[PDB]
């Protein structure tokens, strides 16, 4: 999670640091509680030079400060500035080391390159690009439609020429047929030949009108 | 693609529910059932019109 | 009585979208094949 | 859109073969109905 870490990589970086210095002629193996007591007070010493060391240059009608303002924030808080140059100088003097940092990559994006749409008059050049179609665009689509009149006569005549085959031969092969060749059943049946009694009105009558 | 390439599917299939035509009990039948019109669809081809 | 003329369930920009992509991942180029892979891999509408 | 008098006449044919009178119409037409090339429409 890099939202506590914001907080807990400088925190945990003055726990190192009390660390080091309760080793610097002293202790191993602290308590847990009296750790965080004095990293607690070493964050709030630092957030206290910062907070009255900017009120006295503030004061002076200055913005950063000097070291006459520090020398007087420390004065303040009881520090006795002398003794420090004899404590930059030990030998026991250690450095600790600052937090690693999250985004180490830096750059490992290959991105998605898409560009579709313009800008409308109301918004300039320098807001971000419209996306892509697929994000908003919608049209309906159809099938492909055959208005060919070469495919439409084929296909008529095809299924006209297949309808009636598959109706002469279902109709030769359930009833009496004949045959111009030897054992000709399969291949071209013939209905065989039926006597009516009036055949006059089979022949001369219009049967679609 | 001024055609979609890929194929259409029967929306009555894809979308409706044909599972209220499905009849579980003949005499305790939920959905009063009416008679249906032919709609002869266009979308399919090998029909002239 | 004729039922209306349906529309395919994608748009054709995204038909013309899945034939961009789908071309590109039979591997001519492999920075087109590289860039429709992480297209694939973070498009959001790429659902339907 | 209504059928041709030959496809009416087949539907006509074909149904009434599968009711029941005999079972040997009925296995003919329910072979052509299997092996036919053009019964949509």
């Amino acid at each position: 999670n890099p939202a506590d870490n914001y907080h807990l990589a400088r925190r945990r970086t003055l726990q190192v640091v009390v660390s080091s210095l309760l080793t610097e002629a002293g202790f191993e193996s602290a308590e847990k509680a009296s750790v965080e007591t004095l990293t607690e007070m070493l964050q709030s010493y630092i957030s206290e030079i910062g907070r009255s060391a900017k009120s006295y240059c503030e004061h002076t009608a200055r913005t950063q400060p000097t070291l006459s303002d520090i020398v007087v924030t420390l004065v303040e808080m009881g520090f006795n500035v002398d003794t420090l140059p004899a404590y930059a100088k030990r030998s026991q003097r250690m450095v600790i080391t600052a937090p690693p940092v999250t985004n180490q990559p830096v750059t490992p994006k290959a991105l998605t390159a898409g560009q579709n749409r313009p800008h409308p008059p109301h918004i300039p050049s320098h807001f971000p690009e419209f996306p892509d179609p697929h994000t908003y665009i919608k049209t309906p689509t159809y099938r492909e439609p055959v208005s060919d009149y070469q495919v439409l006569r084929e296909k008529a005549a095809s299924q006209r020429r297949d309808v009636e085959r598959a109706l002469t031969r279902f109709m030769a092969k359930t009833g009496e047929t004949q045959s111009l060749f030897k054992d000709d059943v399969s291949t071209f049946p013939l209905i065989a030949a039926r006597p009516f009694t009036i055949p006059y009105l089979t022949a001369l009558l219009p049967s679609e009108l | 693609p001024w055609y979609s390439i890929f194929p259409i599917d029967n929306e009555d299939l894809v979308y409706g529910r044909w599972e209220d035509n499905i009849i579980w009990d003949a005499q305790a039948m939920p959905r009063l059932l009416e008679p249906p019109v032919l709609t002869l669809d266009p979308n399919d081809e090998n029909l002239i019109l | 009585r004729l039922k209306p003329r349906s529309i395919h369930e994608l748009s054709v920009e995204q038909q013309l979208y899945y034939k961009e992509i789908t071309e590109a991942c039979v591997g001519s180029c492999e920075a087109k094949r590289a860039e429709a892979l992480q297209s694939i891999a973070t498009d959001p509408g790429l659902y339907q």
